[PDB]
């Protein structure tokens, strides 16, 4: 119970132990009209992230395994260099260039190609 | 052999500005009440850099106050239908006033102050009296960030509002921040722990104001000691016009301020304190509301000094105000029956500077946004980015 | 060995208060959703829910709605400020003459009109209390059935009981999204066009024991009431410009009803002793009179001809008060522009509002009770569909 | 129909679950907007729990959290064949947020990380 | 052995009407900035059938402009004390008494109004109350993009020449309609969409004369208007705070107009016959907002005769038309509301492109007069390519796959 | 080929580009209130569609297999005819009579009987 954003200064490997704490607190007459569009933005801010999580073969929360091979050009770092000597804030900075490449590769990467073959496979 | 994997809830946030909602434990009513015990989460090994001068919260708080205040004169009685003698701070002015009926008129005996008077409002703007039911009593306000966002707090005892913060925490809601409309002197603000500190957008530039935060609070009493009376003259139909510091503690504080000034101007130089040179009346004077009647008190008795390296103030009243340089809008304060007494804490100063070893310091004024900055220096809004992709050498089951 | 299992959609509710929305029959009625051509009502077998019609939030949201929606009916209409002037009047009606503002600022205008005795007073009525705004002649004041409903995540339970005093356990309960379309009728002392009780009549009070507490009666047999404004009027629209313009000028069923009312009323008072009926003890004109709007015209009658008793039709004395400050709202006063031609009004009485002595008097005062004559059935609940329960089920990893 | 088995037994009530879940989703009109805005944050708040719990798509879902006897130690027949959900939610009411907290972490956290480990093989 | 399967994101839409929002390039403060480059997706092998006459987008834009403009008069000074008897002489030099800053005093002041703003005993008092415009705000036209929200889309008829009705073979879809000019012009279209190939003629009913006939140019026609007098405005103090601001031929080329008209008469073509005479005539009469080419130019209202343009006869085989300022106006025929335009310091000169015509005709050779009346027609000269659709992304279809048990 | 790109193509070919209309299905003071209701409407129309996917055994985006048999009475046709010689707009009109029959059949015939089945089945 390290709290919301608790493991921010911790390594990536340790910060993935406390994932369910930043995810549950992700949705948490004039004048009052200024609190309404904050509520409204809060859900479109949340459905946008989960549509991706849906277009990607995940939906299932917190962690998700993929069939996208990580080409070296994205990082070229031993997982020990990443999980045990780096924070998520640092990592998001390194890959910032290739992130939207990965996002596009994910959806096409399996589900477009993965859900379709299950359709073929689930025929027999 | 390594593969991408999707993580949700990863602790990643970016600086951002957005609309914030309100939290309140009559303007405060309709503002979503506060949780009986808030949660504050420390961010270990985290260092976040703040820039109190480029904060959007202040300017969202400032734009909120201006636009919520005019709503406090909308359902109130309009004073558009508005011979004197006495020096005398007030003047007993007579005038013909319309009654319920258009034809008939009414003579009146009223008492206005020298500063409100034809009244000065007509030359500039129209005027509306405040609703006598609503109150201007300061009550703590918490500013909160909606879902998908968070507020970072610098848990540093001594912080000038800029640079890196080695101990950062995050909260959904700021502390109970006093929206106290005071000038020159900050009243009921946040008290700095241990040593007092000094803050200015640019230290080199004199024109930039210089905000001082006390650690030892200064007790201050002001009182309107005359028992006034209210006769509700009928300016119908329906609408109705309501016609009529310790010197022992101050030098201890100042003596800490010269030590607080420290190396900023040099140890050797002398520090002189002088009254404001002039400007608008809201700058020249420690203007604030007390008990519903607006106080304007001369602080020349506090700021007269010349400090080498090694207490009552006058007060006057204005019946009407155009706060925030807002023209077109003017509020008449309906006076209150009885004697008025207040006891507040002086919590900080706003100071300006002059253009050898001579340093002159004046009481502060100008934008009221600076006083909000005396509360919002510890805060900044961040956007939560919970999606992350990384390699972990797991593959999806097929 | 047992394991938790999450169920979603379990029938579990708690009492709750929230914002409710509006419906407008088959179609302030501008954005109200049309009602389902057939609403749906679901009975709750083996369910007992307890009601407290007197501690119900629905009434206090409906009442706070009518007062505020009504004010909107006065915002695009002509303000009357120039009509607080000295009146030179002569002889219930009055032919008052007065000088009036024209389109121009300088010029003036002499005009005569026709006002009633209640709307005027001797000069040593509204100006004394408040400013005034005339109603828009374009809007209609015919009462229309309104359905109050609960949004998604909530529901409303209704007591499916023929005889119910509004409190205690309800054995037959149903739930609906929407209250039956309801008439927000503005009546004094006497309820008009309300919900008629099934089978025997009953009586309802927050506290029987406190005579200060009003006593709501709901008829079973309806009582027809005919009233009329029988003079063919004409109105002249004097030009208070620019643009704005002011528009200047059976007891056979009552005894059978009371006879049924006495018995039910006597049961609480006891079988041995008798009750007395008397006229209103006083107060504002709104309690003393059976005041309601009719044909677009506001209408008042002393009901002393009905309430005199110890246990062919009897007319009631009937006057008109053109200006009103309904809901004890000061600062806001409405002038009702009269209508061309003679007005005939026909409705039935459906209940009574009665007060008690320290004998029965016609009630008045707060209008919440009028809504409670309809909202006794209903209460709002919140739905909690998440359930965890043990079963023999296991999830495989 | 909606809320049909509110007076029925828990066992008979779980048959008709899809009826309460399908129906689970200028001034003056501003009151109707907050109603339908609350409606979605009222719905997603429930679906977030179903998400961090490993269910999400399921009206009934099974887990591997052992039912601790401290919580309503009663025979299985009593709970399903001799109780209504309104009675049950009252007895569990003390332990419900314990269950809720145990559901998210006690398995899914060690259960998702387990498959993450198992999917590296 | 077939089974159903749910498909999500299937390309299926239906005609529908909903609330649309605004975008304003890079009352126009609440409009989200337009994407620096929008995206347009062609719909191959798709034929969609349009009915510009039954467009909802037009009647939403029109109701928008009406309710948008009323907001432009709320924080502005109300003129109520300007209904007073006017002592006038010949533009007219009128004198009148005035309310001052305080309640007691009065003030004599003289101003300068137009013959149309006044009537012998101002015209508005007879009709409605009046509010002057805020001098801080301006009426310059900015391109406005109407956009469809998520779950909806807007289809565009790509084809160079389109009547506004019937089947469109080349269709596309975008989130936002192009930069459409919200300009209220009368008789002649100003700064509008110029047709790609040949000028189009469009009317709700061609055979019916009573339905106004819209023309769309392909060659723009330049036009110069000017208020050539250096005015000075004096702010008399109708306090407190509030203050009233007391106090022209327009030109188009003829060499292009003869060239333009000849394309117009050939554009009529079959609709009235190849072998027929075509008549042009001045306005038959009606409201002053129909009889003249009314438009706002540089904050003042210019009400010009088109009689010089419209008289011609066409067998099968630098002219200038002047103007008088209109002063107060109740646009959109809205009564109870009235705006007085505060005059401006300096001389006004503005030049806009003419891009089309609004014409009415008489029933029986046929004659044509300048059109006018409702401003909805002005919007339909831009929204002819557009219609709104909902997106219905759920699809069920037979397949041969089965899920686990 | 972009949003709504395959509207004129055969059903078989249009299902390859499902993720382009699905990703653009949520698309990432008065007067401004008109733009607020729009994005409030945006989420409730999206959630109304996805509530069905929820009570159906889908959740996973774009394509989902079921166990509801395709009844002959509803659009009895050659598979080649349906997917190789028909557009979705044409198909949505032909099954139009039987759609809400299928919608109701889906929620009960497939998930309601399927998860209670698993509930009984996962007993040992
Ligand atoms: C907080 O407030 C303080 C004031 O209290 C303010 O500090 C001032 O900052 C400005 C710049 O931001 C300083 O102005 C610059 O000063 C340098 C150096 O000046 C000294 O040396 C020259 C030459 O000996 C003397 O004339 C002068 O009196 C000083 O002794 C100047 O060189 C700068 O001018 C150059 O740049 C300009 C660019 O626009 C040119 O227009 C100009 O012609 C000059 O160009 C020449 O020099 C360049 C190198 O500087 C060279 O690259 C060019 O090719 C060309 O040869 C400029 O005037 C000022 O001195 C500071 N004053 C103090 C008291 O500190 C802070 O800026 C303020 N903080 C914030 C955040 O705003
Ligand atoms: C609905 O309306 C009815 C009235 O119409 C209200 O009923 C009254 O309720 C109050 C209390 O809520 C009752 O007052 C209490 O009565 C007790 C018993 O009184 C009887 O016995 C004594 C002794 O023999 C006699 O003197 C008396 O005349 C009665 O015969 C008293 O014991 C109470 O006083 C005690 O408590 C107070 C506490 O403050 C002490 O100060 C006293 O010294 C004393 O110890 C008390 O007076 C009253 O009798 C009820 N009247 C009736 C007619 O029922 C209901 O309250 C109201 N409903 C609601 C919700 O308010
Ligand atoms: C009590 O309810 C009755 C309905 O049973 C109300 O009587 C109805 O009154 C309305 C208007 O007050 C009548 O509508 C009017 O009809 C006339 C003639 O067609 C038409 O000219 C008007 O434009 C308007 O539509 C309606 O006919 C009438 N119904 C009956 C059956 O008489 C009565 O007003 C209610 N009483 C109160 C106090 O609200
Ligand atoms: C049709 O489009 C023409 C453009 O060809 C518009 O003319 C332009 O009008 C704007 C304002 O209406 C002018 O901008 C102003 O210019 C003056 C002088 O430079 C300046 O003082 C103002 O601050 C503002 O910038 C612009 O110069 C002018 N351009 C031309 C070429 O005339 C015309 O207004 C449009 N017609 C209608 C009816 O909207
Ligand atoms: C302001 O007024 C308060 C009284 O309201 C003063 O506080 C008193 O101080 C004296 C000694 O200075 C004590 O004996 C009293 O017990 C205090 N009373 C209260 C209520 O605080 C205070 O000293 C005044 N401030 C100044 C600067 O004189
Ligand atoms: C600062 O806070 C003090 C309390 O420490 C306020 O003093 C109160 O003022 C209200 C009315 O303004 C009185 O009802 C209380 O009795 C006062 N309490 C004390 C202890 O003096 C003071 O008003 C605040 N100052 C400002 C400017 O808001
Ligand atoms: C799909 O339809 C085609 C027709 O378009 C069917 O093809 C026919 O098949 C029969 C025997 O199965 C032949 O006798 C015909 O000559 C064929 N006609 C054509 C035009 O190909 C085909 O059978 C259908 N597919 C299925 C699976 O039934
Ligand atoms: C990723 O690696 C591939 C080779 O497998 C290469 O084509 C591509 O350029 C790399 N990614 C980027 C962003 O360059
Ligand atoms: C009341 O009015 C009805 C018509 O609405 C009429 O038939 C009846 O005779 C009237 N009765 C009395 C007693 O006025
Ligand atoms: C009450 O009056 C209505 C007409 O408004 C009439 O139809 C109805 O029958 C009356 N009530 C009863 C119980 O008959
Ligand atoms: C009329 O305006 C045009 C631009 O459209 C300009 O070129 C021309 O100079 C103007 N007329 C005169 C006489 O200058
Ligand atoms: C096929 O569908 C029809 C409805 O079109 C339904 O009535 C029938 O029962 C279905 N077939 C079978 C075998 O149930």
């Amino acid at each position: 119970f390290l709290g919301f954003l608790g493991a921010a200064g911790s390594t990536m490997g340790a910060a993935s132990m406390t994932l369910t704490v930043q995810a549950r607190n992700l949705l948490s007459t004039v004048w009052g009209i200024k609190q309404l569009q904050a509520r409204v933005l809060a859900v479109e801010r949340y459905l946008r992230d989960q549509q991706l999580l849906g277009i990607w073969g995940c939906s299932g929360k917190l962690i998700c395994c993929t069939n996208v091979p990580w080409n070296s050009s994205w990082s070229n770092r031993n997982l020990s260099e990443i999980w045990d000597n780096m924070t998520w804030l640092q990592w998001d900075k390194e890959i910032s260039n290739y992130t939207q490449i990965i996002y596009g590769l994910l959806e096409e990467s399996q589900n477009q190609q993965e859900k379709n073959e299950q359709d073929l496979l689930a025929l027999d | 052999n390594l593969w991408v994997t999707v993580y949700y809830g990863v602790p990643v946030w970016k600086d951002a500005e957005t609309t914030l909602f309100c939290a309140s434990d009559w303007a405060t009513h309709a503002c979503v009440p506060t949780d009986p015990n808030p949660q504050e989460i420390h961010l270990e090994n985290v260092t976040e850099e703040f820039n109190m001068w480029k904060n959007n919260m202040v300017e969202q708080m400032h734009t909120d106050i201006i636009s919520l205040w005019d709503q406090s004169l909308k359902p109130c009685v309009k004073l558009t239908p508005l011979q004197c003698t006495n020096r005398g701070e007030l003047k007993n002015c007579s005038f013909n006033m319309t009654t319920e009926l258009r034809d008939k008129k009414q003579k009146v005996y009223s008492l206005f102050y020298r500063l409100d008077v034809r009244l000065i409002n007509c030359n500039t703007s129209a005027i509306t009296q405040a609703c006598p039911k609503v109150s201007f009593e300061p009550i703590p306000i918490h500013y909160c960030a909606p879902a998908g966002f968070a507020i970072l707090k610098c848990k540093d005892k001594k912080f000038n509002g800029t640079g890196p913060c080695p101990s950062v925490s995050t909260v959904q809601c700021t502390h109970g921040i006093k929206p106290v409309v005071s000038t020159q002197l900050l009243l009921n603000g946040s008290l700095a722990e241990e040593e007092v500190m000094i803050r200015s957008e640019n230290i080199t530039n004199n024109a930039k104001n210089i905000l001082v935060q006390f650690n030892t609070p200064v007790q201050i009493n002001c009182t309107r000691p005359n028992n006034n009376t209210r006769k509700s003259i009928r300016i119908g139909p329906g609408q109705a016009f309501y016609a009529t510091v310790s010197k022992a503690t101050w030098n201890e504080t100042l003596g800490k301020v010269v030590k607080q000034l420290r190396k900023h101007f040099g140890n050797n130089t002398i520090i002189r304190f002088a009254n404001s040179s002039g400007g608008d009346l809201e700058v020249t004077t420690h203007s604030f509301n007390c008990g519903g009647e607006f106080f304007y008190c001369n602080t020349s008795g506090l700021f007269n000094s010349t400090w080498i390296s090694n207490i009552t103030l006058p007060c006057r009243i204005k019946q009407i105000i155009n706060m925030w340089q807002r023209i077109g809008q003017a509020m008449y304060a309906p006076p209150i029956q009885g004697v008025i007494r207040c006891v507040s804490n002086i919590t900080g100063l706003i100071l300006t500077r002059d253009g050898s070893t001579t340093e002159t310091f004046r009481p502060g004024g100008g934008d009221m946004r600076d006083n909000w900055r005396s509360e919002l220096y510890k805060y900044k809004v961040v956007k939560i980015e919970p999606l992350g992709v990384a390699p972990t050498r797991c593959k999806r089951r097929v």
